[PDB]
């Protein structure tokens, strides 16, 4: 229990690293799409672990149920050529890959800090050695969950954003028809 | 732990055997509609027929064709069956009487359902045949097309309830089943469920295609068992969706008066009797819907691909958008927005 | 360890057990003729990918926007009472905008596969 | 936020050093967006603030539309050439 | 018109004083007049031998154990040509019934592993002894006994040792028999050879894959056997049927990989570890690599300096390299002008 | 209407031997060019040069036919055979009828002199 | 480049003088190649370079020089 | 090496006369019974419906005889079939096609020859274009006579094949080895 169940988040992180590497290294691009589906299941696992199971279900519904399905549909209908990962083609990238890995990872951990000193900026990243104290109160009498609150703000406080999104979806219809259909 | 294990074993056995006997029921019911008998010989009254088919298939050699991704062809039917069975974890046979009592149960149903197209999609890729790829493409297009219809009806129902908990949705129908105010939606949901399971008359892929028998043409042995089991399991599960969304789930009639006559206090006897009544109501609704699947198979010829795509996108979907407009309008007119 | 998680673990186990039984009990005798793809008993030549119709692409591509449209109504049905009349108006406007796109799709005949060959209707004329 | 950050960085590197096929580029785009959303949702939980989750929902909808348009563009590109090269762009 | 390519002449006298007149031109409706029993006819070599015999209408008696396994043999002959008998090595009467009417008896019964009912001695010595005794009691004209290459009595291998013992007991019982030792045999759906190399998860050698033999096509072994069957100048001779050019196991794996376009996985393990594994795996009911096959992995083929060969049958063995692509076809893995040409075609339509 | 199939040529009897010679050499070119397609369709053991050799032997067989009508028929049938082979209408079994030599040795005894033929009643 | 053509046309039978392939040598006059043999060598050339050659142009070819002039 | 002698029996009964006695015998008999019961009860033929014989085969599935009452289901795909029924004249043009369909059947597999044409050529035995019996192409387990055999004759042949199935040694055969 405890040992496994304490490091569930860390396991999801390790699996995510492995899944990304497998996406990039796959011989068949269909296999790459399947590893992308695996990565999305791992992301849903992480979101459940941090308390957002509704986003787990939404991600499964939309990114696997719709986007990955479209991916597979397209690779099935279309003639794709792909080359395999090899030293002759890809060892030339290793120096730049290593420098970029270190620089981008460190900077992506440092952008979150507010300390003036750069080394302290990086050090704060690994600085959660403490547990959060979860406490109760009794001020919420309604049964309001994340989905309900999202509906509440999206339809009232930010209604304009919803209507603009309607225009964006209109684009997602009109555009594909404009460039995939030949009129007359 | 022990109680959990016992409950899961009971539920799983009931579901798997119900699926096994649905195939026998289809054969018998089609037979009597066609003035014949159907299986009456393997077991008494032909009651062991499904188990004979299962054992035969479990002893049949698996063939992996030469141009085939053998792993993908052996795992695709496995995942379709796994998602098909996972769908059962949220179905309640009484108030809170379920394996998974999820406040997001409706969302779970939709998400696991949307994982149902990957079998058709991956089966064609399993080989290296262009016949297979075209057939899988069509079947996938039909599946997602009618997924839209089913999701729309789900949302229309939730407009009346404002809850994603399946027990709560059933509980609100003690006043009226939702098939009564929304009878056209009962018709549309049944039509779309038949299409979503790729059942006749929506069986393009298997019965008018380049390959002789759909994208399962190349499957023998246990993979074939997986596809067959997943199909019938999805028939019953989509009928259970129909039952709890529109048919009042485990509700039959108010038995408060009868129970007050029979019993004078709470006991395991009264609890067992109430559980039996609830489960029997849901079961009889499932039986009628399964019978309807078979009856529709008996009565009609097949659509073509073009016909069914037109039916979904030009006839059904515009009606469902009009209903999207008219239901909240009626709730607004009469000041009947449901609370949480 | 509630019933939900145990059931979800148990299903794949049973699938794998049935697969294992089939592997353990059935014979396995591949050979070249058996390994051929079944196409009505004959053999066909390997071909460049078939040219497909645009409606095949369009159904799958248009599934995604319509699916997103439908799924964007989930926050509304979960918040209908809280937003009651203001949100009812807003959701009506949102639906009408999406219906304009449905209208575009319907009027352009975007998912119709047109039978390219049609009967000839020209008159027969003779130059006397 | 570690898992989102690692996913984003590795997906970006896969996109950049992709020399194999165009589908990998599409996938790396999708997964970079996923990583960004993960980072955002963790911060939303830690602040108990709905703004992060609202933005994440919008990100999901926009990723869907972007996928639809990107694949339409790919199909239109395919229509003239009949194939996608391992430099197909 | 067809011909009797196996027969030198039309009238034949067996060593037992039977007069055989061949009828017809040599096709399916023709009869040679000969009767042969083929022990082990349902196996890898036996099926080819039975096909060749039944093709010209010699009567073939096939003793079998399991019915379903012999059914394909019936297709190789006309009505009445292939005849099936139930037979078991612990039923002496059934062996007598099998050999009683024949002019030719050929014994191909061997097993590459031991079973709960037959160890190497029971199948290679006692069974050979019993078949030879039936032959000698019924005074059969021709007896062809098949052993293996490297058959030697004091061998480290129990396979080779019992095969040498069987040769000695056969020669002791029937002095006019012909002993045939084939090299490893490859072919369509062969045993512990090419087909294993083309679909194994991993080939595991305890001797670096260094053993050498001269692999021989199974068709050629069957053709040689038919020639030995019909010419009575091969009485009491030993034949070493082996392929033209010598190979190492690693070389054969290399050719298989190159023709397959797929890399075959090889692991080298210590002989003790691998022998323990094969002994453990002998516990399951289906055939699996033997401890004695691991033992034989350290033995390279040794050709007798004084033994008749394919040359004495006027036969020329085919070459493994030329045959491998045909023999392994079902397991094969699978620009600038193409783009320009592609531009002219239509790829999307209404 | 009823339209012709892939590699169909309407039947035309050439009025002159030179106008037939042109068509005939074109058919020979077509066969030689289709040889690799043949080796792929019919999964043959032998090599592409063996196929082309066989094609040459076939065309050689009629190298000395004089009557124009007979040459016309030989050409029309040769074109029928080309269309049958290139469209994969043939299976492997009928295609391999053309290659009897490619099969292995049928036996030890193929008589050549009188005595051997007489011992097999084939004299 | 022409040396590839000489290599293709050198490895053929019926010619006992491999050095007789001069850049302007006619198959029917020097090599003594048959009409069928001419078709064979033309096919071998077009296969070695991977190019398809139309009927009229192929038939009008009669010598090495024309082969290069078209190559 | 070591083992130098044999104790093999000399009157061990043959598979057609051997009877269970040892409760391992009884276990294997029960297992074979289950497997053979499943093979008989789930009898799935691929139809090679060549000619007029196929009409009688259709009548076996028609209401009067109702083959599926016995568990018989006809399958388009050989991959999902256990039985091939050759019902009609087999021509030379068709022979490789029939062999190909037979080879793609997964094991175990059986063949029923139905009607004189399939049995030996029938009315067309002396034709230039007709195979003289489908057992020149595939092994045959049961021959059904008639031109055509009646529906009842075909059912009788199916019963004969089921009798052969019911008497097959599977684990008992392995035990003999
Ligand atoms: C239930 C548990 C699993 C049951 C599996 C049974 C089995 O192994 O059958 C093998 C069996 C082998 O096939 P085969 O035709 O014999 O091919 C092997 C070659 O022909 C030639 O064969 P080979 O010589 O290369 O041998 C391969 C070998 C594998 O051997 C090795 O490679 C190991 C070598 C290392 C040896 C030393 C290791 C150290 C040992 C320590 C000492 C102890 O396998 C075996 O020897 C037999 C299996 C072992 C069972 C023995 C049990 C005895 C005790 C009872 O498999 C089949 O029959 C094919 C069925 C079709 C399978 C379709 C689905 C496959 C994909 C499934 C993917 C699942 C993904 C799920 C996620
Ligand atoms: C009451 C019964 C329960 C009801 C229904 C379940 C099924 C019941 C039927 C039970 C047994 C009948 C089926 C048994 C059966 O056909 O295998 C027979 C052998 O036969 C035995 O002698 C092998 C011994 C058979 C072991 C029997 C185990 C019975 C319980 C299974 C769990 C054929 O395999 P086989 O010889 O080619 O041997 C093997 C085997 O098929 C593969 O696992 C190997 O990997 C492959 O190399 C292959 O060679
Ligand atoms: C670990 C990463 C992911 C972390 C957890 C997984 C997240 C959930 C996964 C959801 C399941 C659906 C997606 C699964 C990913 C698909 C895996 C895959 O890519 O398989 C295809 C691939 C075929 O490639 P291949 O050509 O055979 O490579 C040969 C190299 N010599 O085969 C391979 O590349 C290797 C063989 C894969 C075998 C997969 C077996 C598991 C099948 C899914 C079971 C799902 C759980 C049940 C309690
Ligand atoms: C994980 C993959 C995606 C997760 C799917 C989310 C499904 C879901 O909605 O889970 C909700 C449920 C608990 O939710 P709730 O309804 O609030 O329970 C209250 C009951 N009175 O959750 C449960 O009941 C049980 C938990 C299911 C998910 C656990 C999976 C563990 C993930 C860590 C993987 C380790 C690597
Ligand atoms: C195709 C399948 C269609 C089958 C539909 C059958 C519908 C009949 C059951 C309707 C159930 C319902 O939602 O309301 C029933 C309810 C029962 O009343 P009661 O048990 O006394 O409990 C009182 C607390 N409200 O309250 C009622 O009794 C109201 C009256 C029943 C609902 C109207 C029935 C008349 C129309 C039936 C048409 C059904 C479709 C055809
Ligand atoms: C839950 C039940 C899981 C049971 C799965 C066990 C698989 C055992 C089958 C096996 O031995 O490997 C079969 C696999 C078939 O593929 P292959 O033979 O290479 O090519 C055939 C193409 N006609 O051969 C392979 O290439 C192996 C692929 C999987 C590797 C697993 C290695 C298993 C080793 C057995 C010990
Ligand atoms: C339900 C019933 C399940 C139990 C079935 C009863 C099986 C009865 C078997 C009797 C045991 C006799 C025996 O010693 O069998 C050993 C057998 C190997 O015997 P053998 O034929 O020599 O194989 C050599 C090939 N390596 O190896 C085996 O028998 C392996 C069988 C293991 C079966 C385990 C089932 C539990
Ligand atoms: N293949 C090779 O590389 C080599 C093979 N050989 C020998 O050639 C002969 C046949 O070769 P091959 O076809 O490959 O081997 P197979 O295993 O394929 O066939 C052997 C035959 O012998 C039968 N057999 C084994 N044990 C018994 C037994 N107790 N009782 C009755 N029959 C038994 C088998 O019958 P059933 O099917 O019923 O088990 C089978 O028909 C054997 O003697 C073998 O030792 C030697 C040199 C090379
Ligand atoms: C719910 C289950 C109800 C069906 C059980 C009755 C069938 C029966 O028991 O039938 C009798 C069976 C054999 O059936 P049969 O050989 O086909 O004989 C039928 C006679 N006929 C041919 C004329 C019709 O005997 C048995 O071994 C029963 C053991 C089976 C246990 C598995 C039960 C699965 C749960
Ligand atoms: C959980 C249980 C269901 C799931 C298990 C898998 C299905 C197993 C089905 C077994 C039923 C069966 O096999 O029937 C019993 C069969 C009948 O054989 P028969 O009458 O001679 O065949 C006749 C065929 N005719 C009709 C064509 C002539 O064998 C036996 O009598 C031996 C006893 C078997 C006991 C096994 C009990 C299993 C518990
Ligand atoms: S046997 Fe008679 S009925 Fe059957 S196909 Fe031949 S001619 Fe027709």
């Amino acid at each position: 229990m405890m040992y496994l169940t304490y490091y569930f988040i860390e396991i999801t992180i390790f699996l995510a690293i492995l899944c990304t590497i497998f996406i990039i290294s796959a011989k068949n691009p269909m296999v790459s799409i399947l590893y992308m589906i695996a990565l999305f299941v791992i992301a849903a696992m992480y979101l459940y672990l941090i308390g957002l199971g509704i986003f787990s279900l939404l991600y499964i519904m939309i990114y696997i149920g719709a986007i990955a399905v479209l991916f597979l549909f397209i690779i099935t209908l279309l003639d794709i050529n792909s080359t395999e990962l090899s030293v002759k083609s890809n060892i030339r990238d290793l120096p730049l890959v290593l420098i970029s890995l270190i620089v981008l990872t460190i900077s992506g951990l440092m952008i979150y800090s507010n300390d003036s000193i750069l080394i302290n900026k990086l050090l704060e990243a690994f600085g959660n050695d403490y547990n959060t104290i979860i406490t109760q109160d009794w001020f919420n009498i309604e049964n309001t969950t994340l989905l309900t609150t999202i509906g509440n703000v999206l339809l009232t406080n930010n209604a304009f954003i919803l209507l603009v999104l309607a225009i964006v979806l209109l684009l997602g219809i009109i555009g594909p028809i404009s460039i995939t259909m030949k009129h007359k | 732990m022990i109680i959990n294990i016992v409950e899961i074993l009971i539920f799983l056995v009931c579901v798997l055997f119900s699926v096994a006997y649905l195939t026998v029921a289809e054969r018998k019911t089609l037979a009597y509609m066609q003035r014949r008998l159907g299986p009456n010989f393997v077991g008494y009254y032909g009651l062991l027929q499904a188990f004979a088919d299962a054992v035969k298939l479990l002893l049949k050699e698996i063939v992996l064709p030469k141009e085939s991704n053998y792993i993908i062809l052996v795992i695709s039917p496995l995942i379709t069956l796994i998602t098909a069975l996972i769908g059962w974890v949220v179905i309640p046979l009484g108030p809170g009487i379920t394996l998974g009592e999820l406040n997001l149960g409706i969302l779970f149903s939709l998400a696991i359902g949307s994982l149902g197209v990957f079998g058709s999609l991956l089966s064609g890729w399993s080989s290296n045949s262009k016949y297979s790829l075209l057939g899988s493409i069509r079947s996938t297009a039909q599946l997602i097309s009618y997924e839209l219809i089913l999701t729309s009806i789900f949302i229309i129902i939730i407009m009346f309830v404002s809850s994603l908990n399946i027990t709560t949705i059933i509980e609100t129908q003690r006043v009226v089943w939702y098939c009564i105010p929304l009878l056209p939606l009962l018709l549309i949901f049944f039509i779309a469920s038949v299409a979503e399971t790729a059942r006749p008359p929506f069986d393009l892929t298997e019965s008018e295609s380049e390959l002789v028998a759909g994208y399962f043409t190349e499957y023998s042995g246990s993979p074939f068992v997986f596809f067959f089991l997943a199909e019938y399991s999805n028939i019953i599960l989509i009928s259970a969706f129909n039952g709890y969304l529109l048919l009042g789930g485990y509700l039959s009639f108010n038995y408060s008066y009868l129970f007050n006559i029979l019993f004078n206090d709470y006991s395991y006897v009264s609890f067992l009797f109430e559980g039996l009544i609830n489960s029997s109501a849901y079961a009889i609704k499932l039986v009628f819907l399964m019978f309807s699947f078979i009856w529709v198979r008996a009565a009609f010829p097949r659509f073509t691909y073009d016909n069914l795509i037109n039916f979904c996108w030009i006839i059904l979907l515009p009606l469902l958008f009009g209903i999207f407009l008219i239901i909240p309008s009626t709730l607004y007119i009469f000041d009947s927005f449901p609370t949480l | 360890m509630n019933t939900f998680i145990i059931f979800i673990i148990l299903i794949p186990i049973v699938g794998f057990a049935l697969l294992a039984v089939n592997i353990l009990l059935a014979v396995y005798k591949p050979y070249n003729e058996k390994l051929g793809a079944f196409e009505c008993g004959l053999t066909s030549f390997n071909q460049t990918r078939l040219a497909f119709n645009a409606a095949f692409i369009l159904v799958a591509i248009l599934f995604l926007p319509f699916d997103l449209e439908i799924s964007t109504l989930l926050p509304y049905v979960m918040s209908i009472y809280l937003v009651s009349n203001y949100g009812f108006t807003i959701v009506l406007l949102f639906l009408l905008i999406l219906i304009i796109g449905f209208v575009y799709e319907i009027n352009t005949n975007a998912l119709k596969i047109n039978k390219h060959n049609k009967p000839n209707t020209d008159s027969l004329i003779y130059k006397l | 936020m570690f898992i989102g950050t690692i996913i984003l960085v590795l997906s970006f590197l896969g996109f950049v050093f992709n020399r194999r096929n165009i589908i990998l580029a599409f996938i790396c785009l999708e997964t970079m967006l996923l990583g960004i959303n993960l980072i955002l949702l963790r911060n939303s939980v830690l602040f108990d603030d709905i703004s992060g989750s609202l933005f994440a929902i919008v990100i999901i909808i926009l990723a869907g539309v972007e996928s639809a348009i990107g694949l339409s563009l790919l199909v239109s590109y395919y229509r003239l050439r009949g194939v996608i090269n391992s430099y197909g762009i | 018109m067809n011909s009797f390519e196996n027969l030198a002449q039309d009238v034949n006298i067996t060593r037992s004083g039977k007069t055989l007149i061949a009828k017809g031109t040599g096709g399916r409706s023709s009869r040679t007049g000969y009767t042969a029993t083929v022990f082990g006819a349902n196996g890898f070599l036996g099926s080819y031998l039975t096909a060749k015999l039944a093709k010209h209408g010699t009567t073939v008696v096939v003793p079998y154990r399991e019915e379903m396994a012999k059914r394909h043999l019936k297709v190789t002959g006309d009505l009445g040509v292939v005849n099936f008998l139930e037979m078991d090595l612990r039923n002496l009467e059934s062996i007598d019934e099998a050999v009683r009417h024949s002019d030719i008896v050929v014994n191909l019964i061997g097993r590459e592993y031991e079973t709960k009912n037959f160890n190497y001695y029971d199948v290679h010595v006692e069974g050979a002894r019993r078949i030879a005794e039936a032959v000698k009691k019924h005074n059969i004209a021709r007896y062809i006994h098949v052993s293996a290459f490297n058959a030697e009595i004091d061998s480290p291998s129990e396979f080779n040792h019992t095969k040498g013992l069987g040769e000695q007991v056969t020669k002791d019982i029937v002095p006019w028999a012909t002993i045939v030792r084939p090299a490893p045999m490859f072919g369509r759906e062969d045993k512990w050879f090419l087909d294993r190399m083309a679909r194994s998860p991993c080939l595991v050698s305890a001797n670096k894959f260094q053993e050498t033999s001269n692999p021989v096509h199974v068709i050629d072994v069957a053709a040689a056997l038919e020639r030995i069957c019909f010419d009575d100048s091969t009485v009491a001779q030993t034949f070493e049927l082996y392929g033209p050019q010598k190979f190492t196991q690693k070389q054969i794996i290399d050719m298989v990989s190159e023709t397959l376009r797929k890399e075959v996985r090889h692991i080298e393990l210590p002989k003790a570890l691998y022998q323990a594994y094969t002994k453990a795996t002998q516990a399951i009911w289906w055939p699996t690599y033997s401890p004695d096959q691991v033992e034989r992995q350290f033995l390279s083929q040794k050709i007798d300096p004084s033994a008749k060969t394919f040359n004495d049958l006027d036969l020329t063995p085919m070459e493994l390299p030329d045959l491998m692509f045909k023999l392994i076809r079902p397991y094969r893995v699978n620009v600038s002008q193409l783009e320009n040409k592609e531009k002219t075609f239509v790829h999307i339509l209404d | 209407a009823i339209i012709a199939t892939a590699f169909a040529e309407t039947v035309k009897f050439s009025g002159s031997k030179q106008e037939l010679q042109k068509r005939t050499l074109a058919l020979y070119r077509q066969f030689l060019r289709g040889a690799p397609t043949f080796a792929d369709l019919y999964e043959v053991q032998f090599s592409i040069p063996t196929i082309r050799t066989k094609i040459r032997q076939e065309f050689e067989r009629h190298r000395f036919v004089d009557d124009l009508s007979i040459q016309n028929v030989l050409y029309a049938k040769g074109h029928m055979e080309y269309q049958e082979c290139i469209n994969f209408w043939k299976q492997q079994a009928q295609f391999l009828k053309y290659f009897p030599e490619e099969d292995d040795i049928q036996g030890r005894h193929q008589p050549s002199n009188f005595v051997d033929k007489f011992l097999k009643n084939r004299a | 480049a022409e040396k590839r053509i000489a290599a293709v046309l050198e490895s053929f039978d019926k010619i006992s003088n491999p050095a007789a392939i001069t850049p302007t040598a006619s198959f029917a006059k020097d090599l003594n190649l048959d009409s069928l043999d001419t078709v064979e060598v033309v096919v071998a050339i077009e296969e070695e370079f991977g190019i398809e050659i139309p009927d009229k142009e192929a038939d009008e070819i009669k010598s090495v020089n024309q082969a290069v002039e078209y190559i | 090496p070591r083992v130098s002698s044999s104790s093999m029996p000399t009157d061990f009964p043959l598979p057609s006369q051997q009877k269970p006695n040892s409760a391992v015998d009884y276990t294997l008999t029960t297992l074979d019974a289950v497997a053979n019961w499943a093979r008989q009860g789930s009898f799935w033929p691929v139809t090679f419906g060549l000619a007029c014989c196929a009409v009688e085969m259709m009548h076996v599935s028609a209401p009067r005889y109702d083959q599926d009452r016995l568990g018989i289901i006809f399958r388009a795909s050989p991959r999902q079939s256990d039985i091939m029924i050759v019902a009609g004249t087999l021509t030379n043009k068709m022979a490789p096609v029939l062999r190909q369909v037979y080879d793609q059947m997964p094991e175990p597999r059986w063949v029923i020859s139905m009607g004189s044409c399939a049995n030996g050529g029938g009315y067309y035995h002396f034709s230039y274009s007709v195979v003289r019996g489908c057992d020149r192409i595939v092994p045959v387990d049961v021959y059904v006579p008639g031109c055509p055999p009646t529906s009842e004759a075909l059912m009788y042949g199916v019963f004969q094949l089921q009798r052969k199935m019911r008497n097959t040694k599977i684990t008992r055969m392995w035990y003999r080895k």
